[PDB]
Parts: structure tokens; sequence; C-alpha cells
């Protein structure tokens, strides 16, 4: 178990820390969070009570390093750092824990949420995706655009998500111009898994890399990349049988775990009513299926 | 974006551009089957690709052997359709390649823009209108090459036989539309119209009658109370 200390508390904000949070008081006694369980990637995000304007966040990993996170008066948000001084830090942290100034990283032992959430996502490629290097963690916010929207304007500020687009020449072989677009197996299977990603895992983080920063921080643009890459196996009548199956537990755990009143903008109707009654793999996501039905009808 | 009355005369400008119509690629003719089911019979079809300017007609005659052994023809149709277009794009010298193309019926957009790819300076577009030219296969010339052709084969004509002579391509493609819509809403009647007098003549070179200026606007009248009319018959009114 590993712990992510703030130096103080200047000013009201609610933080989260993966789907946990809880309010935090200006200038309330508070040097962070403890138990943080090792193994996974984490994210700790943080919305101000006064401007709920820009949400922001960092994707982090325990075994990456010791990070910890002071307020910047002149900037205007809570920055996470990374010592060096491992001594330093074993004993300071260790005051806190002391004077039990830091909140429990609360998780129940039944709960796979996280792990299921992040089964694939991995500090490696949110890294390449975020593109910051200088830093062992990953900054997003509201705002950030994509690689792809700025192709239709700051790029050290974007997410280089991988560009997916049904109506181009990547994905349409030419001579098969029909047969390419209603079946995008050759797109999924060749361009994309053995040619871009290599393999579905490294494709499954990415989609929960993206969904996860539309959930945390409203971002559109991975918004729009987690429906396109659900949209790309959906509509692809050949797709192993193991992503088939891994893709129906990956989604039903995204649909369980979104805030119910955030459903009208975050969910794409034609993607999810393609997905589950119209394209071919409209019978093989029963779990996706089964829960979009009992609570979200409304959208179908 | 689309096609409406408001942006109307953007058709005769000097930027080429061509209307695609795919109504007439795809023809059945649904009968009974001894078993007392239903079966279609596939006839001959056409694209009709057409340069409101110039009045230039790339009439692509569809074979029925195109559908054979296919599933899902109304599909396949319009894909078939984008296939043509593109292939006779590429045809083109680039001085000629359209820099717009409209699609008459929506359903066309997504399999033209997917062969089209190549072409990323040409836009494709959908229209408001509701044109008439469906009705192309009234045109007795144009229905008999696309009956009697034994092979896949392009035909070009120019649908306003020499109108540009003496009025505007504006004129001429109102002249058109009127004259496709009155066939369209009752062909017998339109073609009645249009053979009446004997003494005016088709000539071999051209699709329609060779009617003075006098003479066209008398047929033009009578076209029009056609189609009031047979909106009457329809809605009484
Ligand atoms: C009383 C304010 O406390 C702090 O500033 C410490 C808590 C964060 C951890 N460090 S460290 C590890 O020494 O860089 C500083």
């Amino acid at each position: 178990m590993n712990t992510v200390p703030f130096t103080s508390a200047p000013i009201e904000v609610t933080i989260g820390i993966d789907q946990y949070s809880f309010n935090v008081k200006e200038n309330q006694p508070f040097h962070g969070i403890k138990d943080i369980p090792i193994g996974h990637v984490h994210v700790i995000h943080f919305q101000h009570a006064d401007n709920s304007s820009m949400r922001y966040g960092y994707w982090f990993d325990c075994r990456m390093g010791n990070f910890y996170i002071q307020y910047d008066p002149k900037d205007g948000l809570y920055k996470m750092m990374e010592e060096r001084d491992g001594a330093k830090f074993e004993n300071i942290v260790h005051n806190f824990k002391e004077r039990q100034m830091m909140v429990s990283y609360p998780k129940i032992d039944e709960d796979d949420t996280w792990y299921n959430l992040t089964e694939f996502v991995q500090m490696d490629k949110i890294r390449k995706i975020v593109r910051k290097d200088e830093n062992q963690f990953s900054y997003v916010d509201s705002s950030m655009t994509t690689v792809q929207e700025n192709e239709l304007s700051d790029p050290a500020h974007s997410l280089n998500y991988t560009v997916i687009n049904f109506k181009s020449r990547e994905a349409i072989r030419p001579g098969h111009e029909m047969e390419d677009f209603l079946d995008k197996s050759y797109y999924l299977n060749t361009v994309m898994l053995q040619g871009i990603f290599k393999n579905s895992s490294n494709y499954f983080g990415e989609l929960q890399f993206a969904f996860l920063n539309a959930m945390f921080f409203g971002n559109y643009g991975s918004s729009l990349q987690w429906h396109a890459m659900i949209e790309l196996i959906c509509s692809s009548a050949t797709v192993p049988k193991h992503m088939l199956d891994k893709l129906d537990e990956i989604l039903y755990y995204q649909i369980k775990t979104l805030p119910e009143q955030y459903s009208d903008i975050l969910l794409n109707e034609r993607v999810w009513n393609i997905c589950l009654y119209s394209s071919f793999q409209k019978n093989s996501l029963h779990n996706t299926e089964k829960i979009m039905e009992n609570k979200y009808p409304e959208l179908l | 974006g689309a096609m409406n009355s408001s942006n109307y005369a953007e058709l005769f400008n000097n930027d080429i551009k061509l209307f695609v119509d795919d109504t007439n690629v795809y023809r059945v003719t649904v009968h009974k089957t001894f078993e007392g089911n239903v079966a279609t019979k596939a006839i001959n079809g056409c694209i009709f690709t057409l340069n409101p300017k110039t009045g230039h007609l790339f009439l692509k005659i569809i074979h029925t052997s195109v559908w054979a052994g296919q599933k899902r023809l109304s599909q396949l149709a319009k894909w078939k359709t984008a296939e043509e277009v593109s292939a006779l794009v590429r045809s083109l010298p680039k001085e000629e390649q359209p820099k717009q193309i409209i699609v008459t019926r929506k359903a066309m957009l997504d399999p033209l823009e997917v062969h089209m790819l190549d072409f990323p300076n040409i836009a494709i577009r959908p229209t408001e209108l509701r044109l008439p030219f469906s009705a192309a296969m009234s045109i007795d010339k144009l229905s008999d090459v696309v009956m009697k052709a034994t092979e896949p084969q392009m035909v070009l004509f120019n649908i306003y036989d020499d109108w540009l002579d003496r009025i505007s391509s504006y004129t001429a493609f109102s002249r058109l539309t009127l004259l496709l819509r009155a066939l369209k809403t009752n062909e017998e009647s339109a073609k009645m119209i249009l053979l009446s007098d004997p003494t005016i003549t088709i000539k071999s070179y051209h699709l329609w009658p060779s009617f003075t200026d006098e003479q066209w606007i008398t047929i033009e009248s009578q076209m029009r109370d056609l189609i009031l009319t047979e909106y009457g018959r329809k809605y009484n009114v």
C-alpha cells in the first residue's frame, strides 16, 4: 500500500481518487491519501469549490516513484510533484500517518471495480497519449483536445489518441469500398490490431483510458475515442472470440460506474443502439446489453 | 452543404458540377412463381449523371448481368452507382473533373464519399429538392438505348438538344425539369402534348421535338396546366 501526501489544502476543493471523492474545506488540516493499492494505475483529480469549470487530474503509478501534491498559488492548481529523497519522504509521510492527517483509500474487499475499469491500462501507454516526459505522472483536464480534433490547436496539450476514421483511406481497401465499409474487420484486425496496437490488450487499454478521461474530466474528445473504438469492433463481422467476451465485461463495468445523471452527454445514442441492436455483434454483449436496458432504457 | 431553392443559381456558375440520380439503376418486375409466391426479375437500368450547366448527360447503362448471384440488391445498387460515378471521374481529364457532385437521394452520400476518398477536393452534396429525374426513362430514345443494351455501356447525350443556342442554362434546366415533372405525374398526357402535331419532329441527333420558341411557350404552358391538374385530380381542389 502506498501514499500520495499533500503539502497542505489552501483552497476549497473536492478531491477524487479513482472512483472515490471527498470534500475538503479551505485550509482544513489535510496531508493527503494513504493505503492506495499497488499494482494499478490511479488518477487523483480535482474540482474547485469556486470554479466548477476545469476538472483536472493526474494519472500515476506508485511503483514509478514517490509523488506528492502541493498547491501552486501562481498557477492556481493542486500540482503533482515527485521527490528523489526517499528517506525525507518515508519519514515525513510517517509523521502525518502518526498525526492521522490522511484519508484512507477506502477499498471494499469484495469490490473489483477499479481493477475492472483499468485491467489493460498501463502507465507506459498513458505517457505516449499524454506527452510530457520530464514527469512520471500524466496531467489531463476537461478542455484538452485530441490529435484528431486539431486536424478538424496546441499540440503539447493534446491527447495523442490513435486516429480512427471510418471514411478514410486507412480504413477502406481500394477495390473493397463497400465491403470494408459495412464490415470493418479488415480495419480492426489488420490495420489496428495487427498493425498499430499489436495486440488486443493495448487496444483495450486505450479504450479504457478514453472512457475514464471522459467520465472523470468530461473530456469530450475522450468520449469520442471511447465510442469510436467500441463502434469499430461491433461493426466488425470477424472478431476473436476472446475479445468479444472481454469487451462485454469491459463495457459492463464502464456502464456500471457511470453517474446516472451524466448519461445524457457521455453516451452516444447512435453508437449504442447500433452496437447493441444492429451491428454484427448485437448478440455478443449480453452483460453490457442487460445492464444498459435495466438502467438506461430511455436512450434506447 | 445541402442544395435548395435558396442557393438555386449556384448550379449555373462556372464551377463544374454533376447531379447523380440512382432511381433507375436497379429496376424490377415483380411476378408470381408457379408455386404462387412472388419473385423479382431485373431489367436494365441507368445512372443519370448530368451537368446542369452544359446539359451533358453521362448515361451509364447498368446491365442486368451485374446483379447475378448478388444479395441485398437495393443496397448494392447504391455502391455500384458510387463505383461507376468514381470511374467516370477518373476517366475525365483533371480540367474536366467536377468540383461538386450533388446526389438526388441522401442514401448515396456515404457510398460516393467512400468511393471518392481519392478526390478530397470534390464536395459531395445532398439536396432538399424533389427533382424529377426518375422520369428520365420516359424519354423514349433513353429508354430505348437502355432496354436494348446487351453488355455494360456508357452513352453520351446532351439533354438540352440545341436549346443553349437560344436560351440560358438557367432557362434550359427549368424546361427540362418542367418536362420531366409532367412526364412523372401523367406520362400519357405529357407525351400526347409533346407529339400531338405530326408536323414537329425530333431530329435524329436530339431527344425532344424541334419546337420554335413560340411553340415552346405553348408547350410549357400546357405542361404547367397538366402538373397543376394532376395535383387537383390527386388532391381534389
Ligand atoms: C508540512 C508540509 O509538508 C510537506 O511539505 C511534506 C509532505 C509532502 C512530502 N514532502 S517531501 C516527501 O519531503 O517532498 C513534503
